[PDB]
């Protein structure tokens, strides 16, 4: 899974 | 891939506390990804409740802080909801999910009710008929709380089958489900509904016979 | 919070045919780090919520093209090219730009069909319902399109609206129609003390309505 922000 | 699955007590009384299970199959909670609850109120209305990331870190809704905790356990791979001083408001399906951190995935969803009433077996009555085809019902009435199973022979009959969500008239739920079928298939061949209510531990199979 | 507003609440559209929805958002979603977390999420009949589109436009694992995502700051709008059956169900846009993540109200799609008038069939409370002392009577509406109905309850010719239960099926994908139970609940002994026991269902399918009836001293 692509990484956001929260991560 | 990655298997959730919620588990937990179907019935908790209010000013209690609600506390549900998500075990995860296939990776380790621990590798990566947050985990979430998110909860659907009846109306359908979503709410995240908060998550748990791979490291242990949680981050909550604030109209729930003060209320919630999320734990887990990495020997058994599972993590927990725990959601304390719960009101019939907080009556509604839960999910767990997981996202990086943002969910992507969501599980079954497990319901859960908060209220005082108590665990009420359901009746289960066969509705035989007075075209070509002919249509039977199984009625299954004055039940608590949610949710019953209910399969016509025991699941080998699944074409023309139209299940009903429950309805709650007064404090007490009431179901029924309809199976169409040609009008030269019953009764040479016999059809059976099964109710299965896990709450009260009750199990039903009535058979769908003619009317005089 | 974040407030999600999506429209319209309701869609009916033939399959093949193009379908969409608008998502406006409170205040907007666009992020410092210069990105709008915006996200599509679909709810099926009898399924788990799965995922449809994240950052406005990106499309999730094993979603077909005929999705798409648009829009920025906030105003967004999620259009499906080309309309099927499987893609009946409810949908909810969602923000993750600010904290507690937030969701929309839903947006129910409908797969509109040709017209379809209803199976009715009326059961009187079973034998062993009543040999238990219950009576209750059930009329079933099955695979009918429109969604639009009436159904009344008439014993000894008297409307009844005190003790309907009426419940709805949501729309199947295999077939695109509805059904809807209707129950009335009486006592052993008010059921004897009445003779006729009607359901009538009113649908543009039938100039005149569709009758079930049954007569105790018959049965």
């Amino acid at each position: 899974l692509e990484l956001d922000k929260w991560a | 891939d990655v298997q959730l699955q919620e588990s937990g007590p179907g019935l908790v009384k209010p000013s209690q506390s609600l506390s549900l299970t998500c075990t995860v199959t296939g990776y380790s909670i621990t590798s990566d990804y947050a985990w979430s609850w998110i909860r659907q109120f009846p109306g359908n209305k979503l709410e995240w409740m908060g998550y748990i990331n791979y490291s242990g870190y949680t981050s909550y809704n604030p109209s729930l802080k003060s209320r919630i905790s999320i734990t887990r356990d990495t020997s058994e791979n599972q993590f927990f909801l725990q959601l304390h001083s719960v009101t019939p408001e907080d009556t509604a399906t839960y999910f767990c999910a997981y996202g990086n951190y943002l969910p992507a995935y969501w599980g079954q969803g497990t319901l859960v009710t908060v209220s005082a009433a108590k665990t009420t077996a359901p009746s289960v009555y066969p509705l035989a008929p007075v075209g070509s085809s002919v249509t039977l019902g199984c009625l299954v009435k004055g039940y608590f709380p949610e949710p019953v199973t209910l399969t016509w022979n025991s699941g080998s009959l699944s074409s023309g089958v139209h299940t009903f969500p429950a309805v709650l008239q007064s404090d007490l739920y009431t179901l029924s489900s309809s199976v169409t079928v040609t009008s030269s298939t019953w009764p040479s061949q016999s059809i059976t509904c099964n109710v299965a209510h896990p709450a009260s531990s009750t199990k039903v199979d009535k058979k769908i016979e003619p009317r005089g | 919070d974040v407030v999600m507003t999506q429209t319209p609440l309701s869609l009916s559209v033939t399959i093949g045919q193009p379908a969409s929805i608008s998502c406006k958002s409170s205040q907007s979603l666009l992020d410092s780090d210069g990105k709008t977390y915006l996200n599509w999420l679909l709810q099926r009949p009898g399924q788990s919520p799965k995922r449809l589109i994240y950052l406005v436009s990106k499309l999730a694992s094993g979603v077909p093209d005929r999705f798409t995502g648009s829009g920025s700051g906030t105003d967004f709008t999620l259009k499906i090219s080309r309309v099927e059956a499987e893609d009946l169900g409810v949908y909810y846009c969602w923000q993750g730009t600010h904290f507690p993540w937030t969701f929309g109200g839903y947006t129910k799609l409908e797969i509109k069909r040709a017209d379809a008038a209803p199976t009715v069939s009326i059961f009187p409370p079973s034998s062993e319902q009543l040999t238990s002392g219950g009576a209750s009577v059930v009329c079933f509406l099955n695979n009918f399109y429109p969604k639009d109905i009436n159904v009344k309850w008439k014993i000894d010719g008297s409307e009844r609206q005190n003790g309907v239960l009426n419940s709805w099926t949501d729309q199947d994908s295999k077939d695109s129609t509805y059904s809807m139970s209707s129950t009335l609940t009486l006592t052993k002994d008010e059921y004897e003390r009445h003779n006729s026991y009607t359901c009538e269902a009113t649908h543009k399918t039938s100039t005149s309505p569709i009758v079930k009836s049954f007569n105790r001293n018959e049965c």
